[PDB]
């Protein structure tokens, strides 16, 4: 979740607090975070330490 | 497809028939115990008022479903705003029994009294139109009702079905269309 | 000492849709049986799909009459619950307590003429995107239809299909809009032998992916 | 924190039939025993059925009067746990506080009459549909009846049974009511031998199903 | 017990919440439950059904 | 249930909460399911596709 | 009796960024489904590291032009979230919401001349603890720097390294700061061969560790 921090399980049935998702095929289908972990960190060349 | 249509057997096509792909149903907002929970206000109101829900308006999501069915049956919750007590009194009561204490009387408490009763009539299940020649020893048998509520003042009365039961559909009409294609109205739409 | 609590601000309040139950106050009451009552229904789509209402076309007829003339188009209407033509089925009658839809609508065509009357139909669902719907066989050919002729079973039926951008539609109209967003069902007569004056019955019922989702309550009261 | 909580509007009220207890404020006192204490009731249907209590007659007497004349109707009552006939037992004492019943309502007849004295009867259950009660033997013998005699046994017991349109039937009566809902039951005299000015007593008691719901506080108070 | 119907256990104990009884010997001495219970129910003589 | 999103069991007995239903023989008497269900969906007559 | 409970005082109010959730008064509602809908992010910094964006340098242009008289400083600037050639960067636009910030931040530099264009340049990170930075490549060697020249790959990476007394530091900038208190960036020219009027692309992304912390909505409104 995001921003809920209580430990106490919800008195109103999951399909009440919220709409429900359906699909047609929350999975990895997150873009950015494979494009920021796809960024070159090495040193391109031969390197003299 | 073609068939016998005299006969009135159901058909029903699907897209299938020329190439296309049924899809996926969800029909819970058509649910007839879903949809009849819910709160439903009765306009006409008095200090004695017996609980009679075909006074509910004939628009009203509640009471336009109600009347398109012809028996039904249900328990029931009632919202009370009034001043004083209120003593609610089963079907088949004296009007009288209504100023005693000993029936179930709810003592005033702001804002309102919320209330949960059972169904109460002596029939197995109670109907939204009945064609008596008469029914006596476009009128209702007496005896439909969920009993009678009474206080110094009723000031708004709000009703609840729970665990309805519809039976034997009865007509359901829209607006009545003036405009040569289609009924026009004012949509919510942002600023 | 005893359980401290907080009572939390902008919550208690009566809402007529909530999901609790109230408080009882007089218990133990049996009701009366009534085991296998005919006639129950649970489902407003159930008997929707099982009882087809009547269309109202020209002057609040449930039918359609074969034209004398050269004129070919019987009718037409928007693909709407809030048509004209829709205004007294039982379909259009459950969906104004909606908001939105979804699915196949089907059509019902029965033919009333005699024994000696013969005729050949064409049934065209015109999409949105053209701004007036053909009022020929040979126009409306190029879209997806339906053509079928007169003999021993007088019914027919067609599925209008949900085609549309959004996965859902609104059931209600807005006064801002000029074409019909859904677009529109146009019924033509290609011949007919004899069959003047002889009438054709036209009906609608949900098909088997029809939705209403949304309940509203928008009535005048 | 502390734990959340919703107080809610509508909620919390006394209602005098509530299902809920109070909180105690003086413990541990022990009762003196009471093991066994004679006369015990759990039920007032209980009593009911075991004790029969009499009938209102004619001027106040809880019997009927062998007719010397040709007349054979004895009486005649509506089956009304509101009846003036009914109004001294004890099941319409217990059956005001209700709303409804249901069931059967056994009468029992004791004859009074001296050795010498013989005559034969019959009760008949007129169900409701007739303008008027027979006040005839032949003409109520095609209801349901029973006809003894005089003898040795001075009882007899016949139950009234529950036949009605709806599964339960109101205690009290209404204004508008010409007619008595559930019917009458009358009582004849088929003959007597020297059984002048011998008397009939009769009285009421709960049958095995008969049955009370919904508690009602009637009475003006 | 007769007209409550809480599901939850009460929050006092029984020894404060009533009076206590005491015996000296709730058991069977309903005298009306015996008496309704014996009486007659068939017919007296002979039946010609 | 209908309408009813609680995930706590209720506080009062079902007796008293609501009336309690009796029979004479919540079975499966749905009609309009089976007049649905039972509706003809293929085509009559020969096919060329 | 029922559950005695403590109403606590000082507890209960709203508070617009509380943990809690509101009580549902619609239910039901399945959405249309949105299963692999592209392009999507879940933390800021993931497109702050993947997408560069440009700093603002002399009369608002995206880069820096090589100098063709003798001065050798081509940019200075504080290391700031808030500072004015920073200001127009995606990591300046979501560090106005956070109040402090902590680890590398990364610079690029492309140059923009023709293949006849040759230059060197160097960039150094000059600590706090001096009055003003040096503007001579030669001063500057002693900080920790880069020097790079021109050829076939046309871009080069700096990582601008978090050195400070505290743990973290405020991205804002105190009104009563005069010197950065993190200190300054110099980009210098240490030669060019007919490298006139050519041009140094210079852009700012999120490093590894870079960190924002404490939300804050300080905008006037
Ligand atoms: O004004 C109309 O729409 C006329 O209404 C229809 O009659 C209704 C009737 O009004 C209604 N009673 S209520 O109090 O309004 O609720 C109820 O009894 O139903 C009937 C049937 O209505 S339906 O929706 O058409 O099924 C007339 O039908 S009927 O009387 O034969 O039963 C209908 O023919 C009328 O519509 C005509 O007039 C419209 C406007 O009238 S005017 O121009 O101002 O004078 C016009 O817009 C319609 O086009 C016209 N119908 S047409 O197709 O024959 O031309
Ligand atoms: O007016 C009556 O009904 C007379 O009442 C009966 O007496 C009651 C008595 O009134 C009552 N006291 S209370 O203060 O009213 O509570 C209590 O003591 O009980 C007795 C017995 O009542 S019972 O319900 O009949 O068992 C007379 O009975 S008694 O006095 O012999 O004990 C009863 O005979 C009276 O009824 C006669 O009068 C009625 C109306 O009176 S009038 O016409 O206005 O003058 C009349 O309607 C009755 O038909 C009549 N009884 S009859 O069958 O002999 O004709
Ligand atoms: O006053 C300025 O800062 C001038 O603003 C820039 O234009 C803004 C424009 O104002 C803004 N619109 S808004 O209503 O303010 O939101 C929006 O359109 O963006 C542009 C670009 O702003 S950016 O932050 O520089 O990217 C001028 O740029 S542009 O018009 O070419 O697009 C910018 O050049 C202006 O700044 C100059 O003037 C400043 C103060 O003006 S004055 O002395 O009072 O007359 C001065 O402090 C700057 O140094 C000067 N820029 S310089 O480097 O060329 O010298």
């Amino acid at each position: 979740s995001g921003n809920t921090g209580s430990i106490i399980n919800n008195y109103y049935m999951q399909q009440y607090q919220n709409s429900m998702s359906t699909q047609l095929g929350t999975q990895n289908n997150d873009w950015f975070s494979k494009l920021a972990s796809s960024a070159f960190t090495g040193l391109f060349g031969a390197l003299l330490a | 497809t073609t068939t016998t249509g005299e006969s009135a057997d159901p058909v029903t096509t699907t897209v299938e028939n020329y190439g296309g792909d049924t899809q996926v149903q969800r029909r819970h907002h058509t649910d007839v115990g879903f949809i009849m929970d819910r709160f439903v206000k009765i306009n006409s109101l008095s200090p004695t008022h017996v609980i009679d829900l075909m006074q509910t308006h004939k628009h009203g999501i509640v009471g336009a479903l109600l009347r398109a069915a012809t028996y039904y049956f249900s328990d029931l919750e009632i919202v009370v705003r009034h001043d004083g007590n209120l003593t609610w009194v089963p079907n088949g009561a004296p009007e009288a029994a209504l100023s005693n204490t000993s029936n179930p009387t709810a003592y005033n408490k702001a804002p309102f009294t919320r209330l949960a009763l059972p169904y109460t009539a002596p029939h197995r299940v109670l109907a939204t139109v009945y064609d008596g020649t008469n029914k006596y020893s476009t009128q209702l048998p007496a005896s439909f009702n969920y009993g009678a509520i009474q206080a110094q003042a009723i000031h708004e009365l709000l009703v609840r079905m729970k665990r309805a039961e519809l039976y034997c559909p009865r007509p359901l009409l829209a607006i009545k269309v003036t405009s040569q294609d289609r009924y026009k109205q004012k949509i919510i739409a942002p600023a | 000492g005893i359980f401290p609590v907080a009572c939390a601000d902008g919550y208690g309040g009566l809402v007529t849709t909530d999901p609790k139950t109230a408080d009882p106050v007089y218990g133990k009451v049996y009701n009366p049986p009534k085991t296998n009552y005919p006639g129950r229904f649970t489902n407003l789509l159930d008997v929707a799909e099982a009882c087809p209402t009547f269309l109202r076309f020209d002057d609040g007829k449930p039918y359609v009459v074969t034209r004398a003339d050269d004129t070919r188009l019987l009718a037409k209407f928007d693909v709407s619950l809030a048509a004209k033509h829709m205004s007294n089925t039982y379909l259009s009658g459950i969906a104004q307590y909606y908001t939105q839809y979804s699915g196949t609508i089907n059509l019902h065509f029965m033919f009333t003429g005699s024994t000696d009357s013969k005729a050949r139909y064409m049934v065209a669902y015109i999409p949105p995107g053209v701004e007036t719907p053909p009022d020929t066989p040979e126009e409306a050919a190029h879209c997806i239809h339906a053509e079928w002729d007169t003999g021993l079973n007088s019914k027919f039926t067609f599925s209008i299909p949900y085609v549309s951008a959004a996965d859902y539609a609104y059931t209600a109209s807005d006064t801002a809009e000029t074409t019909n967003v859904q677009g529109w069902v146009c019924v033509y007569q290609i011949t007919h032998g004899k069959a003047e004056n002889d009438t054709l019955l036209v009906s609608a019922s949900a098909g088997k992916d029809f939705e209403l989702r949304l309940p509203i309550d928008p009535r005048t009261q």
